[PDB]
């Protein structure tokens, strides 16, 4: 019982002799994972915020900043 | 005894028109998934059955950004064919928090596909653990 | 049977002088791909085969700016040899949107490298989901 091949960050399990593999992960999307699928990047607008460090590939998520696109400054979800 | 299915939203946020195939959900979590009687398809999103009985199946779905529409709404489909309907109306064009949830009871046969289809194009659903899940239960023989 | 591969532009707009590094495409988003046949670098915008066969190779450019030179071309280039060129005259200093494209078939060894490579221009491309792509299929085994 071996384990299932272990993906690279910015790349997503490629499930299907088996051709079980590792494909890249798509513009708007990351990879922190060895068997987690592809997910879209942190919403500016589903958290209220703007972005401090514009997201990646791999084992980068978008990370948001402070909040005032009307005027929201709280610590987690922010509001007016 | 009876066997249930609770699938999850495994994490991030989702926009219908690009991260999904014509509206279904497919980022699911087998979390206590009886085997016996369920089988999910990751890929299309589809909860399988493997025994022809009577289901109580139950969803909700997390809609907070809507473009072009008034109002969020999803179906709960029995093979590509509508059973249940979620409708709630939504303020356009800015972030609204809802959770939208709905849950029926009908007879079903083997190998039949059930998905959570939103019917509009333009939604930001966020696929929480918490505030989307998608649920069947066996609760017995089919009349 | 067949193992395809369809790459997309990631929506920004390349100026090639500027943007890249010898005129190759890097920013491939995958939609579709056998990760059997097919490797994507990122950093490179190579796209490796892994295996022997025949390859159909088609490629779409979307040029929208050309600057003092009037002729907008790409190749479709294998271990930095071209097989496919687009060529493409434009009005300069002008916005011109117009998507270039070219495909053909090739007998290709495991490991070959394929890339889409522009000329030295002051060109711009919109490198959109839509207008900009970089596929190919593996039609089937290379013989002899």
């Amino acid at each position: 019982c071996q384990e299932c091949p272990p993906c690279g960050p910015g790349e997503e399990p490629y499930l299907s002799d088996e051709d079980y593999g590792c494909v890249p992960c798509p513009a708007e999307k990351f990879s922190k994972g060895g068997y987690q699928i592809c997910r879209r990047h942190k919403d500016c607008e589903g958290f209220f915020r703007a972005t401090v460090l514009t997201p990646g590939d791999m084992e980068n998520d978008a990370e948001c900043g402070p909040c005032l696109p009307p005027r929201n400054i709280y610590g987690m979800v922010c509001y007016s | 005894q009876p066997a249930v299915v609770h699938l999850q939203g495994q994490g991030s946020a989702i926009q219908v028109k690009n991260d999904l195939s014509g509206g279904v959900l497919n980022d699911w979590s087998r979390i206590t998934m009886n085997p016996k009687v369920f089988k999910l398809h990751p890929r299309s999103g589809e909860l399988e059955v493997l025994v022809d009985g009577t289901y109580f199946i139950y969803s909700q779905v997390e809609v907070y950004y809507i473009n072009f529409t008034d109002f969020a709404s999803y179906e709960v489909v029995v093979d590509e064919k509508p059973f249940l309907q979620c409708t709630r109306s939504i303020e356009t064009g800015k972030t609204n928090y809802n959770t939208c949830y709905t849950a029926g009871v009908c007879l079903l046969k083997a190998r039949q596909k059930i998905a959570v289809k939103m019917v509009h194009a333009d939604i930001s659903i966020n696929m929480s653990k918490h505030t989307t899940f998608f649920g069947a239960i066996r609760l017995g023989e089919a009349p």
